[PDB]
């Protein structure tokens, strides 16, 4: 079970690599609703997520097991896929960052 | 166009602070030189701004349609943030000539249909009807960088 | 910080700086070089109410809030006829017109 | 150091820096007493206009945040002609 968080931040470090630099930089930190002038995200988005955020509960030793390490990298994608059209820049980034999480986080 | 913002695609952290007494109207100019308006600023407020390096960018008053200094010039760019450092854009007020100033007041008393109706000379007229904008500050600026 | 002034004797108004800390024997030394007038000659007022030349600008109420660039703070004068002082007159300037019926 | 006397049309004498009155393009081309008699411009408004000349000298070239000029509306005409006639 340690075999698996210690892996799961393996996955995450390899996520903020600077090869998937050019795609995953709008999940490095939390949706800033300010800066992008977004009124209803808060409204649509009942749980936001990004990818520092997971990290600082993996280090706080705050996921149970792997599953639940999965289900907010799920959920930060998802809630692009959920404000966002599916023909808009930001989904098409979303989807090739899940691309580089699946390979590995079925690899275990 | 000549002054326009440079497609690089490099995300940039930016906070618009707004130490003037009016509301703000941050003004982009996109890759055709084009100018685009933006949400405005009220008095005495920053925000955080996601913006890209090399991009142009111009504020302007929202009362008196006059331009506004950001950094103590009229024209802003974002550069690449340094150590995750925040590039600050502090606009403030300029120093308007007295007859420019007393437009600002003379216009937001009067409408415009009503210019004529005051006892000045008609000198006065046209300047009251001369309107400012970011188009005429847009095509002056091209001017001095065409000639430079 | 810096205090603006607006030194009035009668139909005469001056605008000059100053400091919070200069004094106001310091201000009729200014008073001096602009009216040919040395400082035994003068008084210097604020709303009726006579300054000492041994006190600071600051000291007076006069404040870098209250006296700026757009707004000076006024300051009385008067001068000496010949035997004694004369009374502290300040002229008014004049009065704008009745605002125009399309303005406001 | 040197100064200048303006004169508004009521008699009102105002004493100003010179460099100070420079700021007025008309006063700049009639200077090099030293005075300058305005026969169409009276007290209150030659007053305001005064005040525009330290409020100019002050904050140009300045790094503090420029408080606005305060007009106010019952000599807001008065006071354009005035601009406009001295070229400040
Ligand atoms: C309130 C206020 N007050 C006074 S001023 C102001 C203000 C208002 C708006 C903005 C706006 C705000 C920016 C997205 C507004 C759309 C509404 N959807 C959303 O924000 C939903 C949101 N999507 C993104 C995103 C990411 C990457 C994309 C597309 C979308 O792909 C573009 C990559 C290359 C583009 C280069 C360029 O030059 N791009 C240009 C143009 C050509 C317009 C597109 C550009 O973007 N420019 C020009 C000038 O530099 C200003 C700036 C701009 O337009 N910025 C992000 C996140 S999290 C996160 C950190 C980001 C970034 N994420 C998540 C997880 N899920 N969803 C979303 C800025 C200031
Ligand atoms: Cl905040
Ligand atoms: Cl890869
Ligand atoms: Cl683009
Ligand atoms: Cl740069
Ligand atoms: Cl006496």
């Amino acid at each position: 079970v340690s075999e698996q968080l210690k892996c799961c931040s393996g996955i995450l470090k390899e996520m903020f690599a600077k090869k998937h630099a050019a795609y995953a930089w709008p999940f490095y930190k939390p949706v800033d609703v300010e800066a992008l002038g977004l009124h209803d995200y808060c409204d649509i988005i009942k749980h936001p997520m990004d990818m520092s955020t997971i990290k600082s509960k993996l280090e706080a030793r705050e996921y149970r097991d792997a599953q639940e390490f999965g289900a907010d990298v799920r959920l930060m994608f998802s809630n692009c896929y959920k404000y966002n059209p599916p023909d808009h820049e930001v989904v098409a980034m979303a989807r090739k960052l899940q691309d580089v999480f699946e390979m590995r986080f079925a690899k275990m | 166009p000549v002054l326009r913002s440079v497609n690089s695609r490099e995300p940039s952290q930016v906070i618009f602070c707004n130490r003037s007494p009016r509301v703000v109207l941050p003004v982009w100019l996109n890759f055709d030189g084009e100018p685009q308006p933006y949400p405005t600023l009220p008095p005495g407020t920053g925000r955080r701004i996601h913006s890209y390096r090399g991009h142009l960018w111009l504020f302007r008053d929202a009362g008196t349609h006059d331009g506004l200094l950001v950094n103590q010039t009229e024209l802003f760019v974002p550069s690449l943030n340094v150590d995750g450092q925040p590039i600050f854009a502090n606009i403030t007020l300029p120093v308007y000539t007295l007859k420019e100033r007393c437009l600002q007041v003379v216009r937001s008393l009067v409408k415009p249909e009503n210019y004529r109706r005051l006892d000045i000379v008609r000198s006065l007229y046209e300047d009251l009807e001369d309107h400012p904008n970011v188009q005429k500050d847009l095509e002056r600026l091209t001017q001095e960088r065409i000639a430079h | 910080m810096d205090v603006f002034l607006m030194i009035r004797r009668h139909k005469t108004t001056i605008f000059t700086d100053a400091k919070e800390s200069s004094t106001v024997f310091e201000l009729k030394r200014i008073v001096e070089g602009i009216l040919k007038r040395p400082p035994d000659e003068q008084r210097l007022y604020k709303d009726d109410q006579l300054l000492d030349d041994g006190k600071t600008l600051g000291e007076c109420g006069f404040t870098s809030q209250t006296a700026r660039p757009q707004a000076p703070a006024t300051v009385g004068l008067a001068f000496r006829a010949d035997d004694t002082f004369e009374a502290l007159c300040i002229e008014p300037f004049s009065s704008p017109p009745e605002l125009p019926d399309v303005m406001k | 150091s040197m100064y200048v006397k303006l004169i508004s049309s009521d008699g009102h004498e105002f004493i100003v820096k010179r460099e100070h009155a420079l700021t007025s393009g008309t006063i700049k081309a009639m200077l090099s007493t030293n005075e300058v008699n305005f026969r169409e411009i009276p007290s209150h408004v030659l007053s305001k206009v005064c005040m525009y000349f330290t409020y100019k000298v002050r904050y140009t070239n300045s790094s503090t945040e420029i408080p606005e000029f305060p007009i106010a509306p019952e000599i807001a005409l008065e006071l354009l002609m005035a601009a406009n006639f001295l070229d400040c």
